RNA sequence: GUCUAACGUCUAUGCGAGUGUUUGGGUGUAAAACCCGUACGCGUAAUGAAAGUGAACGAAGGUGGGGGCCCAUUAGGGUGCACCAUCGACCGAUCCUGAUGUGUUCGGAUGGAUUUGAGUAAGAGCAUAGCUGUUGGGACCCGAAAGAUGGUGAACUAUGCCUG
RNA sequence: GGCGAAAGACUAAUCGAACCAUCUAGUAGCUGGUUCCUGCCGAAGUUUCCCUCAGGAUAGCAGAAGCUCGUAUCAGUUUUAU
RNA sequence: UUGCUUAAUUGAACGUGGACAAUUGAAUGAAGAGCUUUUAGUGGGCCAUUUUUGGUAAGCAGAACUGGCGAUGCGGGAUGA
RNA sequence: CCUAAGGGGGACUCAUGGAGAACAGAAAUCUCCAGUAGAACAAAAGGGUAAAAGUCCCCUUGAUUUUGAUUUUCAGUGUGAAUACAAACCAUGAAAGUGUGGCCUAUCGAUCCUUUAGUCCCUCGGAAUUUGAGGCUAGAGGUGCCAGAAAAGUUACCACAGGGAUAACUGGCUUGUGGCAGUCAAGCGUUCAUAGCGACAUUGCUUUUUGAUUCUUCGAUGUCGGCUCUUCCUAUCAUACCGAAGCAGAAUUCGGUAAGCGUUGGAUUGUUCACCCACUAAUAGGGAACGUGAGCUGGGUUUAGACCGUCGUGAGACAGGUUAGUUU
RNA sequence: GGUUGCGGCCAUAUCUAGCAGAAAGCACCGUUCCCCGUUCGAUCAACCGUAGUUAAGCUGCUAAGAGCAAUACCGAGUAGUGUAGUGGGAGACCAUACGCGAAACUAUUGUGCUGCAAUCU
C-alpha cells in the first residue's frame, strides 16, 4: 500500500463519487446558447444598451489594494451630486447601490 | 538466547599474552601519530577507555584525527557488496605504527640511491622487482661426497 | 538509593552560569487541568453514544519508575530536573552508610 | 563451452542517434556525422555526440554564462558553441558583442545578442567558418540545478529534498525531522 | 576460476604460454587440477604459431598470415616477423609479457588418440592434469 | 509451522555480480570529525596563506 | 491489468524567467477549425512553531582533477563549461557578545559558535503527449461464512380460539 | 419475531434465526484462471522491521534508459613486505 | 600562513619555489573505467563433497564454505531434480 | 543494586602456608617469614587490575551544562549502550594529570495525551490589559508481544476460505523400543564349559510392537473387529526321511533337509488380545493398502436425542460409564 | 671500567645457596628543637655527616643449580591440513597425488644490553 520514494497522495474517492460525475459536454452548445440568448436580448431592448452602467470600486483586502474594478452600483451619495434619482437612474441604465 | 554483546566472543582475542599482563610499557605514550599515518590495531584489553571494537582488532588504517589521547583511524569495512568508511576513535594504548610503510620508504631510498649512481655512470639500472626465477644450470662436485644409495626400509614395530 | 538534600551542580540561570548550591526535591507531577486542549478534546470525544472512544492501557509491565530530582538554586531560584535510573528504592537525605560497624 | 569473464550481448549504452525525428536535427547530424568521421579534429566528435543528447542533458544556457566564459583570459573573441537552447537574463547589466552558434535562441536572447553587435547563427553555419571548431569554447548548462534532481538519493542524514506535494508546518517536519519528536534524520 | 580467466584459459582445450617465475608458478599451482602443462620444444611452439596463430588486433582474433600484422603490432618490442616471435616465446625473452598476450589463446583440438582412460587426475597416477613436462610436445601433437 | 532459520548461502554470489567495489581516493579527504580547535584555527592559515599568494602573483 | 482523479522516473515537442488560447469572450462552412484577454495555477526565495527576517569579501571564492579550445615544438604551457572531491563565503533558525541611543526596557551595531534548513552562490521552468511504476476507485476476471435496510409468507407446520 | 407436553424442534421439500429485493460487482494476506511470434538480458527464497510466521515494507539479486570519459586504474588471482 | 601548539625562532596542518622523466618503481589479466535514475519478480527452497550440532538413527531436524538442482536440455549412471 | 559500590588523591597489600605467644582448643587476638595474586572488585560469566582497579583514610559531586562527530546492532533507519573531541562550569591532587556515573562486555521505551523544568520568548488573527489557553526546547508518566492494538469463554448445532506449508489410516526412511539369532566362555549341568544351558561383554537380523519423522493424500484412498475366500513367507505346532542325547524299552529333548500337507468345536468379551472347557496328529506364527464394507455385518469407535459420575458460575468438557441412532 | 640520579627494551635482567667487593658513590648508621605522621621518630617528617660499619642492601663471581633466552643432519618432513580421483574398505577409517607443515622430545650455547647527566685510585 506505501511503495517506494513518492509523495504520499491524497485522492479522496471512498464515496459513491461515480454517481455525481458532471462531465461539460455541452460547453460548446452553451457557449452557442448563451450568444443566442445574449442576441435575443439586444434585439429586445434595441437601441438601449445591455449593459447598465456600473461605477468603480477599489478591491478590498491587502492583496488587492492596488486593483480596481467594477462594482455593483453608484452610491446614493455619488448620484445625488451628479442630480439623478436613484428611482429614475434605475430605469435610464444606471445601476444603484444603497449599501456602498 | 541469543547472546550478541559489544565483547562477545573476545575471550581470547582481549586476552594479555602470557606473561605480559600489567603496566603498559611507555613507548606506547611516547609515540607521536600524525595525520595520515598508517597503524596497526591491536585492543589491549588492560585499558578499556577507547578501546576498539573487536572487528578492528587486527586491522590496519589511516590515521585522520589526532587528541589528547587518541587518534582518528579510517577503516574500509565490507557491508554486503560494497565499503563503508569507518571512523573509529582510539586511544593510543590500542595502536602501533605498521612496518609495511618502512620496507616500501626504503625500497624508494634505495631506487633513488641506484638511479643517481647509474646516472653519474652514465648507465642504466632497473629498478623493477621480479619474483623468484627458476634457478640456472650448475656443476655437482664429487669429491667427498660419492653418492649414497638409500633403499626404502622395511615395516617394524617399536612398542 | 540514598541522596543529599543539597548538592552543587552547575546552574543555567542567566544571572549565574556556575555550579551554585541547590536544594533536592522528588519531582511530584502537577494536577491535571480540565482546560488543557487534549483533555478538552477527550470529554468532547467521549460524550454523546458510541462508548469508550480513547484506548485504556492494561499490560502493564514496568514495575519501578525513574525518579526526578527537582534542584532548586538558592541564589537566583531557578529550578532544574534530573532523572535517575530506575530504583525500587529511594530516600531523600537518609543516614549515611557507617562502615566498618558490627552486626 | 566459455567461461564468460564479461556478459554477452551488450550494447554500448550511449546514444549513437537523436531519439528526435525531426527531420532538421538529422541534417545538422548527417553534417556532423561525417566531419566527426574525416577531420581527426575533436570539436567535430564531441559535437555530434551532444546533438544525441536528451533536453534534460543539454541544459539551457544563459546569456549570462556565455558572457562569463567570454571574460576568461583570452577568450572574449572566441565562438561560442552551445548545443542546445540560449535562454536570455535579465539580470545582466551589459553585455558583449560575440559571435555564438546555437541549436535555438530566445527572442530575448537574439535581441540581446544582436543589440551589443553579434551574431546569432546555426550549427551549420558555424561549420563553414569553423570545420575544425577552430577558436571555439564549449559551453554547457548547469545539469544538476533541475528541480527533479533535488529528490535523487534521497535518505536518512541525506539532505534531500522529500517527494511531496504540499509544504507547511504539517507536512513532514514532526517525527524523524525533530529531536522534540522521538528523532531527527 | 578467477585463475584460469586471468590465465585467458576460458575454454576446453585452450592453450597459453606462461613465463616461470613465482606468481606465475603459484597461478598454475591453484589452477593444476583442471590444465596439462609441460615444457613446449622449439618445433611445437613453431607448430602452435603457424597453424594456430592468431593476433589480437582491436579485440579481434586475426590470422598471423603475413609479417605485416606481428611488424604492425610488435615492432617497438623488435619483433618484424613469425620467426622473432618464436624466438622471442622460446627463449624467454624481455618482452614475453607483449608477445605472449599479443597471441590470442590457442584453442587446439581434442587428442587424436584419446586421452588416458580418466582425465581428471594427476599425470604421476595415470592421469592427465598437472606437469607432465616433455609429454607435453606429445600431447600438443595430438591436440594441434 | 516450522520454516527455514537462516542461512548465508548464495549471498556471495549476490554481492559479487556487480559489488566488492573498493571506495575510490581522492586527493582532498573529508574533515568531518576533525578536532574543532585545529579546523577553527586551519581555516584562518589557509586564508592568510590565500592571501599572501594573491599578493606575490599581483606584484 | 481497463478507464478515471492525482502523482514518480524517462523520452519527444513548443516557448522560455516565464509558461498554460478552450472558465469565459470573439468568430464560424457550428460540439470542429480560427482568434482574444483579465485573472488564476505552477515557476521566479528561503527559513522559523511563530512574531519575523531574508541571499556577492573576492572577477559570484580557493585547491586537485576535468572534455573541448588557444600557444607550442616529443614533451610543455595557457584557458578550462558540465561534472567529481575538498576547503570557504552569503540568507533563515539556534546559541554567545551586547555600540551610539532610549516610552528604562526597548533597540541590536559589532564580533563569534564540533549547531541547524527541502536555501544563495549569473535563474529553468511551464505546458502537451507516450511508455513504465504508484495511490483511491468494482480496479486483472470469478468466489465466502457474514452484516444492514425495506418488504412477502401460518395453502405445510406449531399453538389458541370459533363452527362442523 | 412467532410457536414449542422442549427435539434447537415447527414457522410452505428452507430453521442454532424463513422467504423476497436492495445496500452489493460487500471484503478476502486464501483457490482457480489469466488469450500472438521471435530476439536480447535474466533472478530470489537472503538482511532489518512489522499481532510478523501462507502477507507486506525494506536492502540485495534483475531489466531498461542512459550519462561523463577513453587505458585513465580496475580484479571472487598470484608474488614480496608487514 | 594561523586566532592552534611550544620555553622558543618549537611543532601541526595547508602552501610558493627547485631537483628526481618513461624500468614512474612486482606478476597476470582487463569486449575499458567511472557514474546516475527508475522499475520487475523474489522474500516456502532443496541437494552433493567437506567442516559440523541435536538424535540410537532417519529418504530426520539444524548451521559453515563452495558447487549444483530449482530455472536445464544434451552424453553416461538400465531406470532417477 | 549503589551518595558511594560515583570522582580525585594518598597510604598499605589480599587468598593461603610455616614457625611462635596466658586462658586459647581445628576456628578468637598478637609476631615474623614466605606468599604472580592461588583473594577481592553489588550481581551470571569471561576479560582486566599489585607501590592497584584490591583494603583503609581525606576531600568532594564530573551521577553537572550546550549540543555536534563517531562505534555496535544496522537499512549503515530507530532504540539501548559506548567512544574521542569542542565550548563551559567544577571536584581532587604539590603537580603532571584524572573525572561527562558504576573497571569493560547486559541492566530498557516512539506518535497522540498529560505533567514538570527552561526560554520569560511567540500567538489567541479588529486594538489592548489581566486571567485562561495554545506554541518552542529538555525531562517524567509506557507500551516486557519490549519498532510500542484497548480485549473473556463455549460450540458434540455449527459455517466459510484454504492447507497435504500440518495432526488423526495405509505406504516410505530409521530400528531406539519390540521380536528373533549369533560369538567369547566365568559358571550351571552328581564328575564334566558347549547332551542341554550359560553371566559380564559384544556382533547381527526382522518390520506382525511402539516410538521418531511428516515425503504422498485434506476439490476425501470409506477409519475397528468378525464372517467369507484365495494366495504367499518360514523364524516348523503336527505329519515324512534323517543326525544327536545325561537315547535300555516306552516316553522325551536338541538339531538337519523340509511350507508337500493340515492346523478345530465352544462359555464370557464389539474386541484385536485374553482366559477357561473339550476334541485332535496338531490345535504354529505371520504377510498380501494393519488383504478383504460398490462382499456382507455394524456389536465398538466417532455427529445430532438422552441419563449418570467428576469438572465448570455458565454455556459446556471428559481421550469416563450408559442407551437410541439412513452402510448409496 | 666502577657508582649514583633519571630511564628504554622489560627474566640472557628472575629465584635458591655460597664467596668476594680497592676508589668514589650508595647504603646501613647517629639525633628529636623545628615542619610533619604514628599505638610505636619502626614507616613517614625534620636535624647532624658529627660517633661507627661494609654485617646487610647494592655489585660481581661460583652452581653437570631451577627458571628464562637462542640455535639445530634433534624429533620430523612425523601430527595436522588446502586441493584430487567413478582410489581401497560393509563400515570405522585408510592409502596415494600436487602443496603447506607443528607441538612435545633431545642436544648445544648463553644468563642483561643500553641512552642522558654527574662523579671516581
Ligand atoms: C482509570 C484508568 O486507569 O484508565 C486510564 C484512563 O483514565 C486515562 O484516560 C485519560 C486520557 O487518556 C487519553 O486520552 C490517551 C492519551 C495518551 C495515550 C494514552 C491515553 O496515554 C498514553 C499511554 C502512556 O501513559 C498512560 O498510561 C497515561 C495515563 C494518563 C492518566 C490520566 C491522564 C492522562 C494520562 C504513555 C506514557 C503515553 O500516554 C498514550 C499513548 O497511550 O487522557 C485525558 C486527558 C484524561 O482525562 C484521562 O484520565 C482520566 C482522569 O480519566 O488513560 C490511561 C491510559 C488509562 O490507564
Ligand atoms: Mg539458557
Ligand atoms: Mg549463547
Ligand atoms: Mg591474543
Ligand atoms: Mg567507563
Ligand atoms: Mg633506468
Ligand atoms: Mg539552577
Ligand atoms: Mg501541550
Ligand atoms: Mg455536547
Ligand atoms: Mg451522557
Ligand atoms: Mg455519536
Ligand atoms: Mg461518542
Ligand atoms: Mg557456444
Ligand atoms: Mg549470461
Ligand atoms: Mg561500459
Ligand atoms: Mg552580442
Ligand atoms: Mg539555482
Ligand atoms: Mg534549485
Ligand atoms: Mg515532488
Ligand atoms: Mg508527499
Ligand atoms: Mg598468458
Ligand atoms: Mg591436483
Ligand atoms: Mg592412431
Ligand atoms: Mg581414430
Ligand atoms: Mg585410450
Ligand atoms: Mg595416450
Ligand atoms: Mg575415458
Ligand atoms: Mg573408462
Ligand atoms: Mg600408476
Ligand atoms: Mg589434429
Ligand atoms: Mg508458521
Ligand atoms: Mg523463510
Ligand atoms: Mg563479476
Ligand atoms: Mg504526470
Ligand atoms: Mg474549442
Ligand atoms: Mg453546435
Ligand atoms: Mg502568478
Ligand atoms: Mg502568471
Ligand atoms: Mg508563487
Ligand atoms: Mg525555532
Ligand atoms: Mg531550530
Ligand atoms: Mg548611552
Ligand atoms: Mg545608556
Ligand atoms: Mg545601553
Ligand atoms: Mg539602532
Ligand atoms: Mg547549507
Ligand atoms: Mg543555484
Ligand atoms: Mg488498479
Ligand atoms: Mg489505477
Ligand atoms: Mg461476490
Ligand atoms: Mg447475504
Ligand atoms: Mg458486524
Ligand atoms: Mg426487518
Ligand atoms: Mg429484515
Ligand atoms: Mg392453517
Ligand atoms: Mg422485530
Ligand atoms: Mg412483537
Ligand atoms: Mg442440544
Ligand atoms: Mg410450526
Ligand atoms: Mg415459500
Ligand atoms: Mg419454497
Ligand atoms: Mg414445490
Ligand atoms: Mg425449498
Ligand atoms: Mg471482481
Ligand atoms: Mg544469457
Ligand atoms: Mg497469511
Ligand atoms: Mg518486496
Ligand atoms: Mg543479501
Ligand atoms: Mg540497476
Ligand atoms: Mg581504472
Ligand atoms: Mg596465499
Ligand atoms: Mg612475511
Ligand atoms: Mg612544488
Ligand atoms: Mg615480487
Ligand atoms: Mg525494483
Ligand atoms: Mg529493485
Ligand atoms: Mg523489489
Ligand atoms: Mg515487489
Ligand atoms: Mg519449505
Ligand atoms: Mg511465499
Ligand atoms: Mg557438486
Ligand atoms: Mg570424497
Ligand atoms: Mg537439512
Ligand atoms: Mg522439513
Ligand atoms: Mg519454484
Ligand atoms: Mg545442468
Ligand atoms: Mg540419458
Ligand atoms: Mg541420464
Ligand atoms: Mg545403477
Ligand atoms: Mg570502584
Ligand atoms: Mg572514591
Ligand atoms: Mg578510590
Ligand atoms: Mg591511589
Ligand atoms: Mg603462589
Ligand atoms: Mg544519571
Ligand atoms: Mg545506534
Ligand atoms: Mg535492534
Ligand atoms: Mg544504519
Ligand atoms: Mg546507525
Ligand atoms: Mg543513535
Ligand atoms: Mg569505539
Ligand atoms: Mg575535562
Ligand atoms: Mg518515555
Ligand atoms: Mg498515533
Ligand atoms: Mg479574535
Ligand atoms: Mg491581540
Ligand atoms: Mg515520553
Ligand atoms: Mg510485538
Ligand atoms: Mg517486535
Ligand atoms: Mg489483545
Ligand atoms: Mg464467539
Ligand atoms: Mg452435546
Ligand atoms: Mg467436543
Ligand atoms: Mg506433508
Ligand atoms: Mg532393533
Ligand atoms: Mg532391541
Ligand atoms: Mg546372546
Ligand atoms: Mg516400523
Ligand atoms: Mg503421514
Ligand atoms: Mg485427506
Ligand atoms: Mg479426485
Ligand atoms: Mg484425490
Ligand atoms: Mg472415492
Ligand atoms: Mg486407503
Ligand atoms: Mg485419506
Ligand atoms: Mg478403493
Ligand atoms: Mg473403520
Ligand atoms: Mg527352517
Ligand atoms: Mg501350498
Ligand atoms: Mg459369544
Ligand atoms: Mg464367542
Ligand atoms: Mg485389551
Ligand atoms: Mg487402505
Ligand atoms: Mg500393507
Ligand atoms: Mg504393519
Ligand atoms: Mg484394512
Ligand atoms: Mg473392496
Ligand atoms: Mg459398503
Ligand atoms: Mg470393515
Ligand atoms: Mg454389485
Ligand atoms: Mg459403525
Ligand atoms: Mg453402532
Ligand atoms: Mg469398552
Ligand atoms: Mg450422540
Ligand atoms: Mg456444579
Ligand atoms: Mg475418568
Ligand atoms: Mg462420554
Ligand atoms: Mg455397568
Ligand atoms: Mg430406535
Ligand atoms: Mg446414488
Ligand atoms: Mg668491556
Ligand atoms: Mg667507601
Ligand atoms: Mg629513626
Ligand atoms: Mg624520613
Ligand atoms: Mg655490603
Ligand atoms: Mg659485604
Ligand atoms: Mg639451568
Ligand atoms: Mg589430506
Ligand atoms: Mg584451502
Ligand atoms: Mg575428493
Ligand atoms: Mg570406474
Ligand atoms: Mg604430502
Ligand atoms: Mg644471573
Ligand atoms: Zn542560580
Amino acid at each position: 500500500a506505501i511503495s517506494k520514494n513518492l509523495p504520499l497522495l491524497n485522492n479522496h474517492f471512498r464515496k459513491h463519487w461515480q454517481e455525481r460525475v458532471r462531465v461539460h459536454f455541452d460547453q460548446a452548445g452553451k457557449k452557442a446558447s448563451r450568444r443566442q440568448s445574449r442576441l435575443r436580448k439586444a434585439a429586445k431592448i434595441a437601441p438601449r444598451p445591455i449593459d447598465a452602467l456600473r461605477p468603480v470600486v477599489r478591491a478590498p483586502t491587502v492583496k488587492y489594494n492596488r486593483k480596481v474594478r467594477a462594482g455593483r452600483g453608484f452610491t446614493l451619495a455619488e448620484l445625488k451630486a451628479v442630480g439623478i434619482a436613484p428611482k429614475y437612474a434605475r430605469t435610464i441604465g444606471i445601476s444603484v447601490d444603497h449599501r456602498r | 538466547g541469543k547472546s550478541r554483546g559489544y565483547r562477545s566472543g573476545t575471550r581470547y582475542a582481549f586476552q594479555r599474552d602470557f606473561k605480559k599482563h600489567g603496566a603498559i610499557p611507555l613507548s606506547t605514550y611516547l609515540k607521536v601519530y600524525k595525520v595520515g599515518d598508517i597503524v596497526d590495531i591491536k585492543a589491549n584489553g588492560s585499558i578499556q577507555k577507547g578501546m576498539p571494537h573487536k572487528y578492528y582488532h587486527g586491522k590496519t588504517g589511516i590515521v585522520y584525527n589526532v587528541t589528547k589521547s587518541s587518534v582518528g583511524v579510517i577503516i574500509n569495512k565490507v557491508v554486503g557488496n560494497r565499503y563503508i568508511e569507518k571512523r573509529v576513535n582510539l586511544r593510543v594504548e590500542h595502536v602501533k605504527h605498521s612496518a609495511c610503510r618502512q620496507e616500501f620508504l626504503n625500497r624508494v631510498k634505495s631506487n633513488a640511491a641506484k638511479k643517481r649512481e647509474a646516472k653519474a655512470n652514465g648507465e642504466t639500472v632497473y629498478l623493477k622487482r621480479q619474483a623468484a626465477k627458476p634457478r640456472g644450470s650448475r656443476i655437482i662436485s664429487t669429491e667427498g661426497n660419492i653418492p649414497q644409495t638409500l633403499a626404502p626400509v622395511a615395516y617394524e614395530t617399536f612398542i | 538509593v540514598n541522596v543529599p538534600k543539597t548538592r552543587k551542580t552547575y546552574c543555567k540561570g542567566k544571572e549565574c552560569r556556575k555550579h551554585t548550591q541547590h536544594k533536592v526535591t522528588q519531582y511530584k507531577a502537577g494536577k491535571a487541568s480540565l482546560f488543557a486542549q487534549g483533555k478538552r478534546r477527550y470529554d468532547r470525544k467521549q460524550s454523546g453514544y458510541g462508548g469508550q472512544t480513547k484506548q485504556i492501557f492494561h499490560k502493564k509491565a514496568k514495575t519501578t519508575k525513574k525518579v526526578v530530582l527537582r534542584l532548586e538554586c538558592v541564589v537566583c531560584k531557578t529550578k532544574a530536573q534530573l532523572p535517575l535510573k530506575r530504583c525500587k528504592h529511594f530516600e531523600l537525605g537518609g543516614d549515611k552508610k557507617q562502615k566498618g560497624q558490627a552486626l | 563451452g566459455r567461461d564468460h569473464t564479461s556478459k554477452q550481448h551488450v550494447r554500448s549504452g550511449h546514444r549513437t542517434a537523436p531519439k528526435s525525428d525531426n527531420v532538421y536535427l538529422q541534417l545538422l547530424v548527417k553534417l556532423y556525422s561525417f566531419l566527426a568521421r574525416r577531420t581527426d579534429a575533436p570539436f567535430n566528435k564531441v559535437i555530434l555526440k551532444s546533438l544525441f543528447l536528451s533536453k534534460i542533458n543539454r541544459p539551457p544556457v544563459s546569456v549570462s554564462r556565455i558572457s562569463r566564459a567570454l571574460k576568461q583570459k583570452g577568450a572574449a573573441e572566441k565562438t561560442i558553441v552551445v548545443v542546445g537552447t540560449v535562454t536570455d537574463d535579465n539580470r545582466l547589466l551589459e553585455f558583449p558583442k560575440a559571435t555564438i552558434a546555437a541549436l535555438r535562441f530566445t527572442a530575448g536572447a537574439k535581441d540581446r545578442i544582436l543589440k551589443n553587435g553579434g551574431e546569432a547563427i546555426t550549427l551549420d553555419q558555424l561549420a563553414l567558418r569553423a570545420p575544425k571548431g577552430q577558436n571555439t569554447l564549449i559551453v554547457r548548462g548547469p545539469r544538476n540545478s533541475r528541480e527533479a534532481v533535488r529528490h535523487f538519493g534521497f535518505g536518512p542524514h541525506k539532505g534531500k529534498a522529500p517527494r511531496i506535494l504540499s509544504k507547511g508546518r504539517k507536512f513532514e517536519r514532526a517525527r524523524g525531522r525533530r529531536r522534540s519528536r522521538g528523532f531527527k534524520v | 576460476r578467477k585463475v584460469l580467466q586471468l590465465l585467458r584459459l576460458t575454454q576446453i582445450n585452450a592453450g597459453v604460454f606462461v613465463r616461470l617465475t613465482k606468481a606465475t608458478s603459484e597461478l598454475i599451482k591453484l589452477a593444476e587440477p583442471y590444465v596439462a602443462y609441460g615444457y613446449p620444444s622449439l618445433s611445437t611452439i613453431r607448430q602452435l604459431v603457424y597453424k594456430r596463430g592468431f593476433g589480437k588486433v582491436n579485440k579481434q582474433r586475426i590470422a598471423l598470415s603475413d609479417n605485416a600484422i606481428i611488424e604492425a603490432n610488435l615492432g617497438k618490442f623488435n619483433i618484424l616477423s613469425i620467426e622473432d616471435l618464436i624466438h622471442e616465446i622460446y627463449t624467454v625473452g624481455p618482452n614475453f609479457k607483449q608477445v605472449s598476450n599479443f597471441l590470442w589463446p590457442f584453442k587446439l583440438s581434442n587428442p587424436n588418440g584419446g586421452f588416458r582412460a580418466r582425465k581428471f587426475q594427476h599425470f604421476i597416477q595415470g592421469g592427465d592434469t598437472g606437469n607432465r613436462e616433455q609429454f607435453i610436445n606429445a600431447l600438443v601433437k595430438q591436440m594441434n | 509451522a516450522k520454516s527455514k532459520n537462516h542461512t548465508a548461502h548464495n549471498q556471495t554470489r549476490k554481492a559479487h555480480r556487480n559489488g566488492i567495489k573498493k571506495p575510490k581516493t581522492y586527493k582532498y579527504p573529508s574533515l568531518k570529525g576533525v578536532d574543532a580547535k585545529f579546523k577553527r584555527n586551519h581555516r584562518y592559515a589557509l586564508h592568510g596563506t590565500a592571501k599572501a599568494l594573491a599578493k606575490a602573483r599581483a606584484e
